[PDB]
């Protein structure tokens, strides 16, 4: 079976961490793996062949959910998993996920990437605490993704995991800009049509965006005084209606980076100026 | 709508 | 045991209904019980003796919970239980539950007047299924209640059964004026302290009063335009605030007894007029 | 309080069971109990004082839940609960249910005669583990009950235990003669009423009766031939339509008493004769 | 990898409907679903590229779960699903399940044909609510299915869906005549083994055939006096046991299609005739 | 009815707390209410006339489970409930619970003195959320005890909450000393029994006493050394056996009060000194 | 599709048992299942082409979950599995579940060889009821493995099931030689670490080892005085610390082999001979 | 109907 | 506050 | 056997 | 036992 | 640690 070679592969690369797995990225002892694998830790790592180092946690982003693993290499070199790129996948490829949940074998299983968020891949291959931290393999045996369990499976892709590489092997904080808002798409036809149920909430004036749906607590958003109920128009003068769109502006702007926001409450015009902070 | 952060 | 009078006085006159109990007012065969024992049926009465006659429901108020039932006397007497009257009842005055659950005993459960709403009769005596409808007496052996099943049990005062006892003898339908909206007492300090809240639905325009917290489908409120959030000022220039008064003076009006209302949204000066339905 | 009297008149004679309670019935060191409070034993007795004797089941009926143990008279008089009868229970009688739970106090609480199956006794007496297989009193401080748990309690009518006393003081098997069915009262306007509907099991031959609704396992009816669906109309020549009516003359009939069954299975004409076996 | 093809070819034209997925069988804009995505409707259609249709359901049939929507093709043109055929579907072939749960890509799973039915097809490709209504593909690209959402899923046969298509796109009422009888095999062996069982609710005639175990509600079967525990033995002369056979025959007659019945009713002959009428 | 009276007498004084109930001690503002009522607090009261006074809370005793908290005189007198005695409570006597749940009347249950713990008393009169806080009273309406909500329910003694009364209207902190030790009653014939079975935890070292079950986190016990399975045999010199008794020799002994413990771990003689904490 | 070869040539000897599934071994009628499908029958086979014989359960073992049936060859020839080899089983082999749920077809699934324990199959393929008991195939049709449904699913072994196949075609008892306890691997620093736990049910008196977690009723180590907590250091005078590895031993050692074992209760020092019984 | 045996 | 109606 | 209908 | 603290 | 038995 093709899914044989490619085990044979970046299998023996796949490590147990202590619940969890990881791979061994390369002979220096970085190894990638679940920020939930690793509780906050600060672990121990088994190779397939049986070899126990003791690893020692360098990185956590806790909301890309993936960390950096350092282990001392020491007599056989350190068996290594060769990275592949996410950029090219295609809807349909095989995907072979690899975990090492004993510590002694490789349990393997079979799919194909489902769908492509770059943003997340999804996969019908089996992902379970099991193989969780561990790769996700294409056909050939490189390393495409990592495996993240919660019948379809997710996987942080790879590209998204070399670009934060060096800063989790380094000192851990990962650049998260925002500012605290749960928003939610309105339509017109969303809008004049909530104004028209006697029971709704409050009264949308009209128009398509973003209904800022919910504050949360101790957020910038909180702080430059959004409220439940507003509806953010333009930013500083970029007409917005899309939820996924406003996720990103605030990352392109830096941390710390004010924004003025122009947005209506009700029938009053609003324009306020948050300070994007870290996510936490 | 999605939110988040 | 005092009980033991009270009961050999009114539990003859307590009869089964075919679930729940009920008790002969008069010789001529009008019977109480429970709207809800009446499940609308149109039934079939047991006497604690074992006699069986064919009631029919001549009434029924579903808002009251209580139904008039009759039969057709023939043979021996009907016995009859004597009515007291709820007015001048007193918290923790003895109170004995009886009811019919079988046709051919009475259970009797024994406890005091918890509290008094008039409005409502909370007692610990023991209410249940096998109560229900029965008749609740004072210790003399006198009806002062009608046990209703939903450790406190709640029974409906006699003479609020009596002022409707014809009605539903008759053409059975009660005079209960309503508009159909749920209010709320707010008070400033509940109100400008929720308009500090950045995720409450709508800002409160400070004030005191009955924030409508739910305007209820095919309702005169909502067909007055009445919507959820709206505040209530004065009903025609009487300032109000409690949601328990309110209940009141729209009774006091008749069916389709138009009532303007001053009410404010957010910001607006709001008048308009419902007309008063009847709840069903 | 009247009830502190009947609790120092009786209270000293109830103890505990090891769980469950029990009252001494006379200075031997005869105590009644709860059959489940005897799970077979053959146990441990502790008095209001705190004197541990060592009992035995000397009889145990678990149809009737009752049993019945022995002490040895050492030292201090053994105290000793008063007989009362329950024959001349009226309904809304005070009732006093006592226990001693951990045996060294009286748990007391305090009811009514909720109802009177001589069969069995409902109280409004909050009635617990803590008191069963302790004696329910009457306001002078005679036992007229025993507690048996399961807001209404039920205990065992004490007149009932008098019966068997000697019995299960002795050789503890009481005669309950038994045939298996379970049994249902149909009414002919149940009984074709049934017939019309068209998903009904089996068709009832119209008529009124005892329909047999199920053969237990193992019974004499089932030896006999007895089948559900079958209708039992003359036992030997005595028109039937009571389930609680047959549920006598078996009672009436010996043990290994044969007893012929008119009964007809759907349009067959059935005559068998069951021989009582002893209900176990 | 050979899917990547397969969905390149008929991906493009899976669209969403709102929820579920469907997709779209020629250039007209007739579109394929399943009628539990169409709750009733009469909807929104988002293709792959991102273009909303307005699309109206032209068609139901809620027992065969498919249905017809229809969209007015304007711009570019609407890309088109390839129709294979079922019949010579081969148990093992490769199945591949595309929807379209957002509406801007394929959701993708793989698996094979676990079992045919012709009747209804099982495969072990994920199938999920977000490609209920889409396709499932052979190895080529062709629709050989229609996923149905309820570890193994379900799929119409496509030349199942090719049959009732124009009927659905005009007119949509297809001809599903029927009686209303839920039956069972019944063997002599499991029969008179019936009759041996004393709480069984019926004796069945002994014999093998259709055990009715239930006459629904306002059917055919019903008006026809048919009754539960009824062993219907000829058509018009026609030995059946079969209830898959039976539920053919009934097929093979008209709507409206007077059918006698030969059955015995535990000892009488019955023969009955019930006209077929239209499930709904 | 003799509770009427009662009723009358203590009553008016007894208010709703904000949920919970209290009752006032004396004209000066001194307010009993349960801990639990005082979630921490620092609260409002209303009084049964309708008067809303703005309480503080003056003291807090978790682990007896009271609070006192005070009010400001204005106005007309503050009514006053007149304190009895528990000392003097015999088990039968009546018991009327009186609470303020709404803050302009009283519901009123009634019950027995179930049983006396001094310590704890139990009673049949419905005790709930309504009235807790609030007195429990004997028929001539002194308060005997204090309603804590959690069919028998629980009062703290009054002249237990006599005892802190100064200490909880001051600077409230009330002595509490403990080691930290959960015990259990051993007995010889349940140690040498433990130790036959093959898969009890640890062999007990026969004997008779108080087996230490749990070692409770950050208690002056852990930091003695003391572990699980210990077996505490002798204090200074005096046999112990009772986990009762044991819960009394430390509260003589003060606050940080040195107690030596003479125990065996399995074979091992150990004596070691616990400083009695504080318990919080 | 390469599975539909392998299905064709396995297929065909797949048989329903009557739940569950098996297959044919040879002409003579030896047909494979699991002993869980067998819930001790003494059955009846249905083979694809609708063949019903009679079979006869001539062997089972529970504790390897696998049965023996035969069948009379008549007629056609019986179809036949040809049997592979589990030895030389690849991580990542394709691997086919053939079922036959209902006697007429096979229900397929396919996935991969997700881990090996030669002592147990993993698999993604989708194992349930309706293919227990089949046979599992490699790419090209022959049996490596005996389905067992309990997202992975188990087989077992087919060498294994080679093994004890002629002892469950004769008499059906295959040596599992056993002593009754649950061990765990105990590390120092888990030991001394316990040690240090205030909580712990017994010091472990360091070392590394197996700690008897629990002794089963009835057992051989029961028998020889082994008691939970006991920590096992030598056998004989081999050195052991691993659960697994002591799990052979006795398998190496025959059925009433007696078994000297060296190990410690705390601070003594202990040596017992079990005598390995049958699992059962 | 009652039953019991 | 209450409601109803 | 089946029913369904 | 009790125990309790 | 495994057990078993
Ligand atoms: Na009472
Ligand atoms: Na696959
Ligand atoms: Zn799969
Ligand atoms: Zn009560």
């Amino acid at each position: 079976s093709f899914v044989a070679a490619a085990v044979s592969r970046s299998g023996p690369a796949v490590v147990r961490i202590d619940q969890g797995s990881g791979f061994i990225i390369d002979n220096s002892g970085i190894i990638l793996t679940n920020a939930h694998v690793v509780d906050g830790a600060s672990v121990v790592v088994t190779l397939r062949d049986g070899r126990t180092f003791d690893g020692q946690v360098r990185g956590t982003d806790e909301v890309t959910d993936l960390a950096v693993v350092k282990i001392e290499p020491q007599g056989s070199a350190l068996p290594v998993a060769p990275l592949g790129t996410s950029s090219n996948l295609q809807v349909g490829d095989w995907a072979i996920a690899v975990g090492n949940p004993v510590g002694l074998d490789n349990t393997v299983t079979l799919g194909i990437i489902s769908t492509l968020g770059v943003e997340f891949i999804q996969t019908d291959a089996a992902i379970n605490p099991g193989n969780s931290g561990g790769p996700l393999l294409n056909a050939r045996g490189e390393v495409i993704g990592i495996n993240t369990a919660i019948g379809i499976g997710f996987a942080i892709p790879i590209d998204q995991a070399k670009a934060i590489q060096n800063t989790l092997a380094a000192g851990g904080t990962v650049p998260h800009p925002y500012i605290g808002v749960q928003m939610m798409n309105i339509t017109v036809d969303q809008a004049q049509q909530n104004n028209r149920n006697p029971n709704s909430p409050f009264i949308i004036p009209e128009v398509d965006g973003i209904l800022v749906m919910r504050v949360l607590p101790g957020t910038p958003a909180e702080r430059a005084g959004i409220r439940r109920g507003d509806v953010i128009v333009a930013v500083d003068g970029t007409p917005i209606s899309d939820g996924a769109r406003l996720q990103r502006i605030v990352e392109q702007a830096g941390l710390n980076k004010a924004l003025k926001l122009d947005l209506l409450r009700g029938d009053r015009r609003l324009s306020l100026t948050v300070q994007t902070a870290q996510l936490r | 709508x999605x939110x988040x952060w």
